[PDB]
Formats: C-alpha cells, structure tokens, sequence
C-alpha cells in the first residue's frame, strides 16, 4: 500500500528558511514524479512545483520561482522541500504528492492528477515568542431565560503557539460542549472560548472545573465556574 | 533498479501526426510486459518475429518506441511489406521486422465537434521512404512542368491534407492511437531485460 | 494562464438527493487534463476523476463527471454524509490551476438562534483590558449578523467573530463574536449591548446589561 | 466495401426549378466525397469536390453537404445546359467506388404517341427470317409498355425494343419494338397484333395485319 | 495545354490482349496519381487500375491477374496492358487524374474496346413499306430495316440529305448472334406517297459498302 | 509427455460448452497452452492461446465467445464456449508451446475430441437396395448393394449375410447433407454366376437410436 | 498471410525421393514449420526454424529455402512415411497460419475406373424423393471427373461424392456420385447419363440409361 508521511509543524520567524520531508514507501519510487501544494488557513489549494525522481528535472510554479527549491533522495526513498525569505503570507499547510500530470523519464503531460497524498505539515511564522494561556470565566448572569437553561464557559486569552485542549470536567461533561476556532488578533496572539450548557437545577448543587492544557508551556490550569456574586 | 517508462508512452496526453511521428528510446530499465498484457479491449496487438508469451524472457540492447495518429482503415498498413499512403509516404517499416504493433481507438480525445485540424498527413510524394525515415519538409509539390515558385496554383499543391475528425464518422474513419515497439540486438550488455 | 472559476460557491441539499457542480474555463482545456479533488474536514485531500470522465482507483460509482471545451461538470447520484466535503477543479493543459472550491452543506429548519452576553470578570479587568461576549447557539442557516452598540451608538472595527462546523447530530451552527477595549474605555460607559439580526428571527433581537448590575 | 446509392434514377424538370439528388453510403465514410457530371458522349466533368468545395470554373449555382451517411447535392435554377448525368465517387483506402448515376431529363406535357406497323417484306421473306415492326411516335414520357399478341397469345421471347433520345425540338420519343421468327414459324399463323399501353393513351391500343391482305 | 489524349483500341477475340495508351501534355505521369477507368455502353462508370507516383499499383477484383499498368516516363505515356479478354470487357476506357480527396479533374477523350467473335460483314436491307394499317390522318411511316451487321457504326439516311426532316435513327441492338440492327425511319403524307420516291442509303464504311434501297408501297 | 482431452459431444446452436485437456509427463507451469481445431473444408485454424503470466490471445472470428482457463495445482486446461453457430464443427486439438531462439513451434498435440454443433436429433436411417441390372454387369460381375440415408448421428454399421462375405465389399464414408442427416452407399461386386442363385441381405446396425434393418437386394431380370 | 503447397498429391514408391514446396505470400524468413498427419491422428512436428531437425525423428527428412519459397524432401520413402504434410508460418503473432496439405500416396499401374449406375428404387420413389447412383470401382490416380446428364442437360449443385481410402493390399480407389432430386423431378424426364473422365481412359466413357427400361 501506498504511504507517504511528513515532518512535524514547525514554526519559524520572518527572513528564516523551512526544510520539509516527504517519506514514500510502497511503490517503485523513479517511476513518479513528487508534486507540492499549499493550503492558507481557511482558504482554497495553490500548486507549487514538480520535482522529477529520475533525473531530478524540476518545474516551480510562477509565484514560487526563485524561493523554493525541491531535491529527492532516491537511496531513503525521500523528497525535501526548502522555502527561503519567509513571511507572515506564507503560514500554511504543505502537502507532498506522488505524481501522474508529469512523466519522470521524458518530461511529458499525462492523463492523471495527483495521488496518495500524504498528511499535512503546518508551518507557521510569525514574531511571536511561546506564552502560555490566561483564562477567564464567564458566567451566568442573574437575568432568566425561558427556557430555564444556561450557559457558560471559560476564555482563552493570548496564547501562542496553536493548539490548546480544553477539557470540561475530563469528559464526565460532553453535552453542549463548544470549542471555538482560534483568531489570530492584532498583536499577533490567539484567542479562544469554550463554553457549555447547564439545566438550572444544577446550578446550586453543581460546580465545573475546566481545564486548559498548552502543551509548548506545558501548562495546566483547571478553573471553576461559579456564578457571579458582588 | 528502474522499471521501463511504458506508462508514460501508453497514457500520454498528445500524439504526433503520422508524418512527424514521435520516436523514444528506452534503456537500462526492467521491462515488465504486464501492463500490456492486461489492457482493455485494445484494436491491434499483433508481434513480429517473436511471441507475445516470451518477452518477458528476452534481453534486448535497446526498445524504440514510435507513437502517432491515424485512422482506422490505415492500421493494416502499419505491418511489414505493405504498400499504400501512409506505407509509403508516412511510415515504412523493414522488411525483417522484429517488434510489436499495438493500437487502440481515441475517439473521445481527438474528435471535436466542428472539426478537428491538428492532425495531417502526407498525400504527395515523388518516390517512397526508405524503412524508418521522417520527412517534415512542406514545400509546394511540383505536378506539371511550370515550376511552382512557392505559391499554390494550377498543378502546384500544398503536400499535407487535414483529417478533419468529427465524432460523426465512421469507424473506420474514426482516429486510432498507434505505438510501434521496435527491439533490437547488438553486441551490447542488452539493459532490457525483464524480471525473467 | 487559465482561470477556472466554480459554481456554485456552496450547496446546501438534504441527504439522498443529487448534486451536480460546474467549473468554466477562460479558454479551451483538452478533456484529457481535467481532474477532481475532494477534500473532508481535517483531512488530506484525495483524487476523485482524473480525464474528465475516468475514476480513481477505490472510488465509488455515485461520482461521475461530463463536459468539454469550457465547461465541466461533475454530479453525485446519490448523497451520503460522508459526501458532504470541499470538491476542487483541476486542469494542467497550460501550466496548472486549481479551482476556487465548492462546498456541500447539509440542509434543515431554519432554527433562530440563542442569544446570551457574558461580561467581562473582574479578573480580566484588573489587567487593563476588557472583553464582552455575544454568543449565538443552535442556529441555522450560517447567514446571521450581528451590530455592537454602548450607549446606544454602534462600534465597528473592534470585534471578532468565530465559527463552528455543522454539528455532527442536529447539522447546526454556532457563533462567538467578542468585543474588546481596554479598562478605561470600559469605565467611561454603563450600558453594553449586542444586536443579531438571523432569517429565523423576525426582527432584530437586542441583548443589552448596565455596567453595575449584579 | 462500401457501396454508393443514389436515390432518385431519374428526374424530370422543366428550366427554372430547384433540384436536389441524395447519394446515401453503407457505412459512414467521413466529409470526402466527388460529384461528376458527363453529358452523352463526353468525358465527366468535376463539380463538387469535399461534399460541399466547388471546383473552379463551375458556376455558383452548384451546391453540396453532407458528412456521414448521407450526402445531397443542388442545382438552385436549371440551366439548359444541365441536363445530363451526376455520378458520385467515394475513395477509401485504394477503393474507388461510383454510385449508379442519375439521369436529369426535361419537363413535358402528356403526349398520345401514333401507332404504326410495319410488315417483313418479300425480299427478307426469301432468306427464311420474318421481323414485324411496331412503331411509336411523338409520346411523353418514357415509359410505355408494348406486347407481342401472335395465336391471341403473349409472346415471350425473340424481342428487343429500341428508344430514341429526347427530341432537341419537341422533347419527345419514339421507339420500335421488332419481332423476329423463322421462316417455318412465320408461315403457320395470321395472328400478328403490337398492343401499346401509355399514361397518354386512355386505353391500350392494338394495331395489326392480317396476312391474307 | 494541360491534356491528355487516348488511341490503341479497337476489335479483338475472346482470349486475346491488347494495349491502351494515353499521352500526356502538361501533367508529369511520374509526379501525379493516374487511373484507368471504363464504362459499358449504358451501364455506368467503374473503376479499373490506379498508379501512384512511387510505383505502387492497384486493381479491382474483376481485373486482378490479367490487366496490367505501365508508366514511360521519357514518352509520357500511361499504357493498360489486357490479356485474356471477356465479354464483359467491352467497353470504353479512360485516363484521368487523381487528385485524392480534389477529385479526378482531367480526363481524356477515351477509347472504344470491343470483344467478339467478330467476322466482319456487311449489313442486309429490307424495306419497311407503308400500307393500310400504317395509315392514320393522312400522314404514314415508312423506313428502311438494317440488320446483321458487324461492326458499327453504319449510317442510314434518305435522298442524300433532301429528305431529314422527320427522320429517327434508333441506336443498334446487339442480338444474341453478336450481330446488330436498327431501322431508320420517316414519315410523310399519304398523298406524297403517289408521286415522291423515297430512296435509302445505307453506309457500312467497315464493310466499304453503299447499299440503297427504294421504298415504295407494296399492293 | 501426455495430453488427454474430454468434453467434446453434441449440443444444440447457440448453447455453452466446456473442454477439458489434462497434462502428465512435464511441469504444467512452465509451458504455453494452445487450442487448434480442424475442419475437413478449411484445415488447421489455430482459436486459443495461454501463457505462463496468465494472458490469453483470441482471433478475429471466435473472440467474445471463447474463454481459457489453466488450474496448474490441478495440472489441467480448460476451453468453455458460447454463443455457438453452426460453424464451429471440428475436431479440438490442445497443444503445448515450445520456442527456440525466436522460432515457436507447436511440440506435443493431443488425442482431440470431436465437436459437432447442429439442430439434430436421433432419427432412424432407410434402408433401399441398389440391385444389379445390365448396365451394372461388366465382364462376368455384377455390382449391387443398399443405400442408407437420413441418419443421426454417426455412426451406422453395414454388413453382409452377419458378416459372411467380406471381399468385394467397399462402404462409403458418410457425407452430410443440407437437410442435416448423413447418406451413405454400401456396394459389393460379386461374380455373375451367383446371380439369383445366392442371398444378398444387407443388415444396418444404428446403436445411437437401436435400430436395426434387414434388406434383401433382389437382382432384376434386366 | 494466405499459404500455398504443391503438388497438391504425389504419389512415390518405397526407396524414392519426395520433394514438396511450400510458398508464402509475404516473406517469412526462416518462419517455417512442417508438420506430419496420419488418419486418425494426432499431428506431429517435424521439422522447425525450416532446416532444424527435433529430437526423435528420422533423418531422413530435410527442410530447405528461405524468403517466399521452403521444400521438404524424402530421402528414401517407407510405409510409414505415407500421411498428408502440412507447413505452418510462425512470423506474425498470435495468429498462426497453416498451409493446405500435400498428402503422399503409393504408386500404382494405371486402372481404369469401371463404371456402373444405379436407379432409384420403387420404395425411395413411394417416399417423394428419388437418388441415382453412379459407381466407379478399381481407378488409380484419384483424379477423375464425373459429370451427370438428364436428357443431354448439364446438371450442378445436385451431386454428392464420395472417395474411400487407397486399399490395403490392391491400393485402389473407389468413388460414388449420388443425385437427389423429388420423385416427380425424376418422372419429368426419361434418359439420365453418367460420365467418367479418367487418365486411363482415352476417351470420356458415359453410361446412359432410360427410365423405365428395368
Ligand atoms: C495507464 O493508466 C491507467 C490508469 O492508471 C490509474 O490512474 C492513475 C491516475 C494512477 O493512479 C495509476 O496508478 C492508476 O493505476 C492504467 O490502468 C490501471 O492499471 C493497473 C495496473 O497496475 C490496474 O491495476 C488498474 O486496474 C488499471 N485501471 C484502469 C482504470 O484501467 C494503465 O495500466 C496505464 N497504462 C500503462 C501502459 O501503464
């Protein structure tokens, strides 16, 4: 079976350069050619160049020329990808692909797309340096709602770098559980809210404790929500 | 170890004329046949000078492969002492002829509605080819005594015609892909062998 | 180059009925470098139809694709929820190009949102910094606005909104706008309020708390 | 081995008029095909060429399309000079192919032809051979039948039947129908009757001898 | 100037041979597709033999083995060589131009074939005289029978050209012998009958024969 | 090197049939397979080939019809046909496959079954007796015998007096017919001095249908 | 690739020298096998490459030629050597082709084919169909015509023949014609003729009878 697996995410600062992998198993490897596509967050694909495995002749896309450069090794069985002069525009998802638009011995277009893609390596630049998440509650107020039940939640505020897990009570609370998507503020911090939904029976015989996991800190913080008091 | 680029010669996107066909060389690669013997309902098949069962047991110096267009009634013509248009003004083949011939239709990719003028082959010529020689010359043919001077006339004519590939034909005037695989021997380790 | 633009820009159908997508091209592209994509959420994309006509291997037979010249089409037959992706038009005739996208959405009743606003807490406060939350849950369809108004006069260009997936049970939306200032220009007013506006609501609803009220 | 059908074998039209002739192939032979014209006694001359191309020196009033299985060709307004035969040719691969022909005549009104016959005479009545001569004159169309009634019986066999072209004056025919026997059969009857039927002729007219006058 | 022009035919005998020439003026026979075509009296074209300009020759199936196509490039000359010839071979023979998908534009004059058993003779007369039973409105036929004759053509006419109005010559027919026939006929008014004498003149210039014959009626 | 065949029998137009050709004396996977089939009218036409990496070649006239088949765990070939016309008539032939150099060669060949495909079903032959005349007596002897026609499927067996008389006795080869029976004419020339003096009675055996007739030629006066 | 042998019979004696061409109509090379048939029996391979003997058979037998024309030679005849001999082309592929035979026989003096005819009986006449039989007995070689007459009229397409094996012991050849037509066919004409034409006999010998002389 045809397997193709990539590096880990890596994040970086504007001017620095990223190297990406790219290991195929499964296949006669000088029989296909690698291609590489790029995916902004939230946005749609962007084909970035070809790279031959038999004689490593390669064609880079319109945008991309004179940034990137793609080589192989055909000993591991391997394809590496390096993009220099990074900026904030080029925080993405990057694929690598075994190849059928292109042939690897004469060069010539075919009648195919790309297959067996493999899973994704995230690279992230920005000038901004690890913190840890400060987190916030929000609780329910005094003003009552027809139908008798409320919510509430904890905010993720000033967090870097993605991801964070929260978890509300270690799954024992798995109803109405919402995490929301992360947005990248002005100054160059995430955010991020959780919020749950709560009869109003429990609300006085009940207390919930989120917990908020940021694994570049290695941060743990579990905190209560209670209701407002003077 | 390299497998033969077959694919890449079977599954390309554009075919040459048959006046301008397109020659490849493959060397220093392992041939698996396999991929030829499973194929589809495929028009021609048909091996010279040695059976189709035994090629993945012969070692060959070098493998030629010649890819082009024509239409259906010529695919006979691509054989060994045959005479006609195409035989004799397009693409001759020798006599001790050892190699395969393999041909398919492509009706639904080089037809289009209101024509299609891409593809043209030679219709004047004042004498035969000899065996695997092009000719790309496109200069007016001289049919009367006048000279032509370069410009078409009275008994002066553009040599190439135009098929015109309409998906309304018939079969036989329907366009077909041919691929012509040559083998040959030679005082040469013979790079192309097979998995035996 | 060749521009290839999709259409529709998203589907919103019900399960089992048929979907039919269109990508048009500035100029002619040969049949023969026509390809489809479809791509899950969280996921790698795959290969769906490569000619135009022809099917990748392990693909199932719902999945057909048609056209020539400038117009392509490709239709499900039948609709799943695993069907339910990002679907891309590719052609490498003159260098290569991707399509814009198309989405597929699952179709229900539309569902007036639940509209809650939670104050800032003290402790975020005492940071000089103060965030005030408008949430909608349960909602459908995605098209929803919402205007932020202290004292009665409208803010724009300093709030922030996020949403989620369609859920995996009921196939409905959620929405967390945020609006931020610092301390001092929370202090300097009382009231705070958030206005949603939604085609399950017949007229705006306005959620709105004084500045010292417990 | 494709076969060319033409389907009208005749035509008959008068100076003024739009005619259309259809040539339908077996098979399907593509956008190439050649219409010829050959007036009686000449060689063919080329008219269309590619089922729709009009080869040089040919008036504007030919036209032509087709593609497939079936091809047309047109006259917009008939000249007197059009009148003549249309042959359409095929190619293939080293098969030359011609389709049966279609004859262009000229309109008429409907004409009685004039019944006459004409005895075996004594001289020819030595060698030991009697031919009996039936003539028509002056009838339009074509067609006509003409039955041999010796013993008040159909005759079957030893006939053959001349027609005349079309009359550069009055576009008319004629034509001579003969009978030919032996001495010996000739010498045992005198029954000898020439029954003519046409379009023009309300009913069949029979005309004979006796030969014991 | 652009022509060419056919000769070599004539009688032959079942089973002999004969050969077709066609000169050209204008057109290089070794540059340019030549083709030998034929049509029967009455039957319609049909193609015989095809040449290219690389030597490759073809022929139809009802000639294959037994007629052969020459080119001299110093005469300019087109030859079709016949051997074994049937009856179905008689004919009239053409050389034209082959253009491919153009068409074949130049065609010569062709040359008339005829196979038989032959035994060239000259014709018997009989006079087709008027009488009762030919007589209707005053006006009746009269003629001249021309019969058992080899070869064609034999011209019939009446008073050496004073008497051409209302004449028909009806074209031969080949009889099951191999001989032919025809009778040529006119018609005049019965009153003219009493007093002008009509005089038929029969010209078989194969046979070098100038038979006439006067018709008048019979009582 | 061994090849038996079996399968081969009657069946009717348009219907499926399997042939079955088992190998001994040489290893099944190493070599090619074929099938030839050979008919009176046209002679050996090779129909089907398979090879060692499982491909299969068919020609022109029998390809969508026929399938082949090798199980080499069970060293054995199989043929199965369908869609059947009448033309199909033969004796099926399985062949092994051998090469030398570039030059191939059909090696080892079968026993081979007998294929008849027609509309036919079991009929009881007439019998008639062809006597002796004038114009069939030459030089002291006379020709006689008995003609049995209309019959299927083969074969019939002919005698005389049990098989009392052996020389002088010539039978014909069976031919087809257009009416799909088979007709075939048994002759004996005997000296004109047994002429009305001896018993000449022809007995036909038809086993496929159990029929048996008894004919006495009884010479003419003339 | 149409395939031609000569002679189409030879007949030779034990100890001759056997010679028989095969021709191609295209060049085949060395592309040549020959291939040997007895009644009722397997073929067997002879000769392959066009001169390359296999193992296990007689030397006795040679292969010769090249291009468009091959020749397979006896050296000295036996009686197992008589059979019907094939040459097969092994150029194009998948599609072999064989040639049409040339079968050897042994020679014999000249026999004149005697000559009989048979009319149809009264119980094949009580049935609505008639046969007429004609005979020839003891001829040699197997080439001989027979020709059937009704009332000086040629007959074709209504005659059926039938040729047994060369003898065992006297090596001769016997043949039979039979005529089938309707009953009433057979009552619409009186004289019925029968005629042989052999090498050994100078002049065509036709046997004639009347309907009803016996
Ligand atoms: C020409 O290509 C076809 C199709 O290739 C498939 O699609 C491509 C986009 C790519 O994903 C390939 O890896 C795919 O195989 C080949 O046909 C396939 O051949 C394989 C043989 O390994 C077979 O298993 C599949 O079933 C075939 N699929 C179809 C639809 O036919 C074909 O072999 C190629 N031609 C040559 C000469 O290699």
């Amino acid at each position: 079976q045809v397997q193709l697996v990539q590096s880990g995410a890596e994040v970086k600062k504007p001017g620095a350069s990223v190297k990406v992998s790219c290991k195929a198993s499964g296949y006669p490897f000088t029989s296909y050619g690698i291609s590489w596509v790029r995916q902004a967050p939230g946005q749609g694909l962007e084909w970035m160049g070809w790279i031959s495995t038999y004689n490593g002749n390669t064609n880079y896309a319109q945008k991309f020329q004179g940034r990137v450069t793609m080589t192989t090794d055909t000993s591991t069985t391997t394809g590496y990808m390096e993009l220099r002069r990074l900026r904030s525009d080029d925080t993405a998802v990057y694929y690598c692909a075994r190849d059928y638009t292109r042939g690897a011995w004469f060069g010539e277009s075919l009648i195919g797309g790309f297959d067996n893609w493999g899973q994704g390596t995230l690279v992230t630049v920005s000038s901004a340096s690890t913190k840890g998440p400060s987190v916030f509650p929000l609780a329910p107020s005094s003003k009552s709602t027809s139908g008798g039940t409320a919510a509430l939640g904890c905010l993720v505020k000033d967090y870097f770098p993605e991801p964070v897990t929260v978890s509300w009570n270690s799954g024992a609370l798995t109803s109405g559980v919402h995490t929301f998507p992360a947005v990248l503020q002005s100054s160059g911090l995430y955010s991020l809210s959780s919020v749950v939904t709560v009869p109003s029976s429990s609300l006085g015989t009940q207390t919930y404790i989120c917990n908020v996991n940021h694994k570049p800190s290695n941060t743990k913080v579990d905190k209560r929500v209670e209701p407002k008091s003077c | 170890t390299n497998l033969c680029p077959f694919d890449e010669v079977f599954n390309a996107t554009r075919f040459a004329s048959v006046y301008a066909w397109n020659r490849k060389r493959i060397s220093n690669c392992v041939a698996d046949y396999s991929v030829l013997y499973n194929f589809a309902p495929f028009f021609a098949f048909k091996c010279y000078g040695v059976s189709p069962t035994k090629l993945n047991d012969l070692c060959f110096t070098n493998v030629y492969a010649d890819s082009f267009v024509i239409r259906g009634n010529e695919v006979s013509q691509i054989a060994p002492g045959q005479t006609g248009n195409i035989a004799d003004y397009n693409y001759k083949l020798p006599d001790d002829f050892t190699g395969c011939v393999i041909a398919w239709n492509s009706n639904k990719l080089d037809s289009k509605v209101g024509g299609n003028y891409n593809y043209r082959y030679r219709l004047f010529r004042k004498s035969n080819l000899k065996p695997f020689e092009r000719d790309i010359s496109t200069e007016i043919y001289q049919a009367g005594n006048k000279p032509c001077n370069g410009v078409a006339g009275v008994n002066c004519y553009f040599p190439l015609q135009s098929y015109g590939f309409r998906p309304t034909y018939g079969v036989g005037h329907q366009p077909y892909r041919v691929v012509v695989l040559s083998f040959e021997l030679l005082h040469a380790p013979a790079t192309v062998c097979g998995p035996k | 180059e060749i521009v290839l633009t999709q259409s529709p820009g998203t589907l919103s159908l019900s399960p089992g009925e048929r979907a039919t997508l269109s990508c048009r091209a500035s100029q002619t592209v040969s049949s023969t470098s026509l390809a489809w994509y479809q791509q899950k959420p969280g996921q790698a994309p795959r290969l769906l139809i490569y000619g135009a006509s022809s099917r990748a291997t392990g693909i199932p037979d719902r999945f057909s694709g048609s056209g020539s010249g400038t117009d392509f089409t490709l239709t499900i037959s039948r609709l799943e929820p695993e069907d339910f992706a990002v679907y891309y038009c590719q052609q490498h005739d003159t260098s290569l190009t991707f399509g814009g996208g198309t989405k597929v959405e699952i179709k229900r009743t539309v569902a007036a949102p639940s509209v809650f606003i939670f104050p800032p807490s003290d402790e975020q406060l005492k940071s000089g910094t103060a965030s005030v939350v408008c949430l909608l849950n349960n909602f459908y369809p995605r098209e929803a606005k919402v205007q932020w108004k202290v004292d009665n006069a409208l803010q724009s260009g300093n709030s922030q909104e996020s949403v989620t997936e369609q859920d995996s049970k009921d196939s409905t939306y959620s929405l967390s706008s945020t609006l931020t200032l610092s301390k001092a220009d929370y202090e300097k007013h009382k009231v705070y309020a958030c206005e949603v506006t939604h085609q399950g609501l017949s007229s705006p609803v306005t959620k709105s708390f004084n500045r010292g009220e417990c």
